[PDB]
């Protein structure tokens, strides 16, 4: 149908500003009450904040916790909505999306996914896992920024490989694992790209 | 690999030398056993030509003395002499220029000439092109048993085809099919488009199937006529 496209997404630091874009294609913009709706892990949807078209008014309403924080504009002349985020929080690293309609949340765009960071970007660490329980792998810790490649044997074995999403702690830098699973030579090759480094580290089996 | 390899064997070059002999295969092993300038044959374009090179004095011998009982030789124009126990004492260099490589898996079937079977992309590395360096390829024997397993297109990819003879001389005798076609890219008295278009047609007008809409990025399809029927007189009393 028609399209929403998006942009402005990045890295932040906290407490300062940043300001997305989001233009429509299809349809009249000067009509449509738009809606804007956060997305972080761990959590569902969140509706932040909506702006009232024009031949209504120019009222705009926020959420609580963001009231005096966020601001929302639009230009239907050029036909932009905007959102102007002053003074971010490490909490909100998050993809937005900008929803058409005030209350009829009808259409949904693609999103971009902004985050605010503390911690500067820094090479992983690859530590070999030695089973002590057949399974065997390898963690990456303390990397930054996403994301990382896991290979095994060059790209020769890629069946029982099991990959992990790299859950944030409590610290701001990034760690998963990477087992595979073999009866009973073995090494994973990990390669962090905007850093430029590749590790080729064996694993016992 | 290809620079480094260049300017390992610049160093050599300048010392022995090569020249391409037809007159058979362990024939030729046993005219130059009496010499140790050879450990192997260096290639075999087919079975009935080969290539020896070797150290200056040695392959002048051999060269004035089969010249009066056979198949003419031919001195190849080469500064250096590969294929030859003469690369061994220069392995090091060579392993610390490329002891550094990451072999990815190969998409197609690359079919060896040094192991004579079909490898794997993760099997290269400093070793696999200096055995390739070193010892022979058997380049017959490969588009031999090639052309048995179901390829019937050996298209040719270089400025000037010089192993068509050997290529036809070798799946003319396998048990395959025999109007497997083989087509060059250039020739010596051409490098422009026409000729690489006349190659093309000529692989295309015996079974591959050649997209003819890249050459004519700017045209329109025209009005054309039909095909022209050849009719007999076909008539049952009605």
């Amino acid at each position: 149908e028609v399209q929403l496209v998006q942009s402005g997404g990045g890295l932040v630091q906290p407490g300062r500003s940043l300001r997305l874009s989001c233009t429509a294609s299809g349809f009249t913009f000067g009509d449509y009450a738009m809606s804007w709706v956060r997305q972080a892990p761990g959590k569902g949807l969140e509706w932040v904040g909506f702006i009232r078209s024009k031949a209504y008014g120019g009222t705009t309403e926020y959420a609580a916790s963001v009231k005096g924080r966020f601001t929302i504009s639009r230009d239907d002349s050029k036909s932009i909505a905007y959102l102007q985020m002053n003074s971010l929080k490490t909490e909100d690293t998050a993809v937005y999306y900008c929803t058409r309609g005030g209350t009829l949340f009808d259409y949904w765009g693609q999103g971009t996914l902004v985050t605010v960071s503390s911690a500067s970007t820094k090479g992983p660490s690859v530590f070999p896992l030695a089973p002590s329980s057949a399974a065997l792998g390898c963690l990456v810790k303390d990397y930054f920024p996403e994301p990382v490649t896991v290979s095994w044997n060059s790209g020769a074995l890629t069946s029982g490989v099991h990959t992990f999403p790299a859950v944030l702690q409590s610290s701001g830098l990034y760690s998963l694992s990477s087992v595979v699973t073999v009866p009973s030579t073995y090494i994973c090759n990990v390669n962090h790209k905007p850093s430029n480094t590749k590790v080729d580290k064996k694993v016992e089996p | 690999l290809v620079v480094g390899r260049s300017r390992l064997m610049r160093s050599l070059s300048g010392e022995g030398g090569m020249a391409a002999v037809a007159l058979g295969e362990a024939a030729v092993r046993e005219r130059l056993r009496p010499w140790q300038d050879r450990l192997s044959v260096a290639a075999v374009n087919g079975p009935r030509s080969v290539v020896v090179s070797g150290e200056p004095g040695a392959l002048r011998a051999f060269s004035e003395d089969c010249a009066a009982e056979g198949i003419r030789v031919r001195d190849i124009d080469v500064d250096y002499a590969s294929h030859s126990p003469q690369i061994e004492r220069v392995r090091e260099e060579l392993l610390e220029t490329t002891g550094d490589i990451a072999p990815r898996p190969a998409r197609v079937t690359f079919h060896s000439t040094v192991e004579s079977r079909s490898m794997d992309g993760t099997e290269l590395d400093a070793r696999y092109w200096y055995r390739n360096l070193r010892e022979t390829v058997r380049f017959a024997d490969a588009v031999t048993r090639l052309a048995e397993s179901g390829y019937d297109a050996f298209i040719e990819v270089s400025p000037h085809p010089v192993v068509v003879q050997a290529v036809e001389e070798a799946v003319e005798e396998a048990d395959g099919a025999e109007d497997a076609v083989v087509v060059g890219s250039l020739h010596r008295d051409g490098g422009d488009l026409s000729a690489f278009l006349r190659s093309m047609a000529t692989a295309h007008v015996s079974g591959v199937d050649i997209r003819w809409d890249v050459a004519l990025p700017g045209a329109a399809p025209f009005a054309l006529p039909t095909y022209p029927f050849q009719r007999k007189r076909y008539w049952l009393q009605p």
